[PDB]
């Protein structure tokens, strides 16, 4: 895994291709790293296999990462990196 | 109905940057995302990145992320593509497209950018006159830099019959050529005449063809 | 990045026969969540902008005439052209849209297959501007012919020249489908003047002797 601090490079938005984007900058240690990532609807019930881009790699201390999810409709939460460093991102789909 | 405009050509040093614009109509511009593609000469389609306009999301292809930056103009309903620190690599084909859910279903017509140290040179225009019903005619355009140049004959008029080859480069210049047949009853009778401009010296050249 | 890969990377066909060309992905386009292919072909024929034919693998783009149809699924996907047009010489390209970078994959030139036709050939010789700058370019072109492949051959005094000789083909013809091809022996002025006789031939799919035309400086 993946146990530094992660921090927002871009804010996360849709892609013309009906997913999302967010640019993750990793600022730790022990890169590279698999990037720590889970998606949870409004009940914080983990919304399985919805990670478009292949498993995550942080290339080195201050590397930025692309990050593509395929969001559920309604409320959904983004929980990037682990422990209390974890970065938790707020999205709305609209059903078009 | 839908369009995308965008200037035919830049011609540019090494180490300089451009910048080119791609003007929409037809539609409601920023209901639809704008894609930049690359095409060398002889090559395919590289995607350069996307820009929905409005939100002004954008989106970059790694290998171009230090070399493009797209930009908007909602006002003027125009998207903009600049390419920095140029090299001969860079000398490409640049279209946008209109992007519908990924798929890129409505395309400019290209602008085409040279990327070179070399000098401009104006074209030699040569007529090609024969040295029998139809009696095929011909301009060697020789010598010129960069691409590209366009000819015509009789200022246009003259398009049935016309080939006009692809230019060759050898040695820092171009060369093509181009022939047009006609009846052989009505020439030299009704004259026949080449028009080759060549913007990038702001050069244009008409040479009627005469019986040697 | 995702790679597509297309092939044949060029084919010929006749007018009113069906062809079927491919395109793989490196990995699945499919999203599960509608069962959506992120795939499009599209037309550039010579000298235009790509035009979209089809997306989402197989939904034909409006203003498409049906003979376009798109099919597969995951990873291997196949555009079919039944009753192909003489206006559809082009390369077709393969296009995913299921991630950031889209990618192409590397085409597929549609050559058009028509009836033979021996080239029109015509000769030049250099004109007296030229001569005056001290170059002098004997131009010899061969038009609509309907194989590509071709021959020159120059001769100066009835030895061949391979030094000099600069050749260029126009695009596959929209409508007749042949080729065209120019062919320009250039000599110095100096050397132009020290020889009589000027002559290109040419080497065709249609005749067993060349079609020769010459000149003499004369
Ligand atoms: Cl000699
Ligand atoms: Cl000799
Ligand atoms: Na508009
Ligand atoms: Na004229
Ligand atoms: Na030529
Ligand atoms: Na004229
Ligand atoms: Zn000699």
């Amino acid at each position: 895994m993946c146990s530094g601090k992660f921090s927002i490079d871009k804010e996360m938005a849709e892609t013309q291709h009906g997913t999302t984007v967010v640019k993750v900058k990793y600022e730790g240690a022990g890169a590279p790293c698999k990037v720590p990532i889970e998606i949870r609807d409004v009940n914080k019930e983990k919304v399985v296999g919805r990670i478009i881009s292949s498993t995550p790699f942080a290339e080195y201390t201050n590397s930025v990462t692309n990050i593509e999810l395929e969001p559920p409709f309604g409320d959904s939460y983004i929980v990037i990196g682990v422990g209390d460093s974890a970065l938790t991102l707020h999205w709305f789909r609209k059903h078009h | 109905q839908v369009q995308l405009q965008q200037p035919g050509a830049e011609f540019v040093k090494p180490g300089a940057s451009v910048k080119m614009s791609c003007k929409a109509s037809g539609y409601t511009f920023t209901s639809y995302w704008i894609n930049w593609v690359k095409q060398r000469p002889g090559q395919g389609l590289e995607w350069i990145g996307d820009i929905y306009p409005g939100r002004g999301t954008t989106n970059y292809n790694e290998n171009f992320k230090s070399k493009a930056t797209l930009t908007l103009d909602t006002s003027s309903s125009t998207a903009y593509m600049q390419l920095s620190s140029l090299t001969s690599e860079d000398s490409a084909v640049y279209y946008c497209s209109r992007g519908s859910k990924g798929a890129m279903d409505y395309w400019g017509q290209g602008t085409s950018v040279t990327v070179s140290s070399a000098k401009t040179t104006p074209p030699s225009v040569y007529p090609l006159a024969p040295g029998s019903s139809m009696v095929t005619l011909g301009c060697l355009v020789k010598g010129y830099f960069p691409e590209p140049v366009t000819l015509t004959w009789n200022s246009g008029s003259l398009s049935s019959g016309v080939h006009t080859f692809p230019a060759v480069l050898q040695s820092d210049l171009y060369t093509l050529s181009s022939s047009v047949t006609v009846t052989s009853s009505t020439w030299p009778s009704q004259t026949i005449t080449c028009n080759v401009a060549h913007p990038a010296s702001s050069t244009k050249v008409d040479k009627k063809i005469v019986p040697r | 990045d995702i790679v597509m890969s297309q092939s044949p990377s060029s084919l010929a066909v006749s007018v009113g026969e069906k062809v079927t060309l491919s395109c793989k992905s490196s990995q699945s386009l499919l999203y599960s969540s509608n069962q959506k292919n992120h795939l499009a072909w599209y037309q550039q024929k010579p000298g235009q902008s790509p035009k979209l034919l089809i997306y989402w693998a197989s939904t034909r783009e409006s203003g498409v005439p049906d003979r376009f149809t798109g099919s597969g699924s995951g990873t291997d996907f196949t555009l079919t052209i039944n009753s192909v047009k003489a206006e559809d010489l082009a390369v077709y390209y393969c296009q995913h849209f299921y991630i950031y970078p889209y990618t192409f994959g590397g085409g597929t030139k549609l050559e058009i297959k028509r009836a033979d036709a021996a080239p029109t050939v015509s000769i030049f010789p250099p004109s007296s501007e030229q001569l005056t700058s001290g170059g002098a370019s004997v131009v010899c072109f061969l038009n609509n012919f309907a194989p590509k492949d071709i021959n020159v051959k120059w001769k100066i005094d009835g030895s061949e020249r391979q030094n000099g000789v600069l050749n260029s083909w126009t695009d596959q013809d929209s409508k007749d489908s042949t080729y065209s091809m120019s062919s320009t022996l250039t000599l110095t002025k100096d050397e132009y003047e020290r020889h009589n006789s000027y002559t290109c031939e040419a080497t065709h799919k249609t005749s067993t002797s060349p079609i020769v035309k010459s000149f003499n400086r004369n």
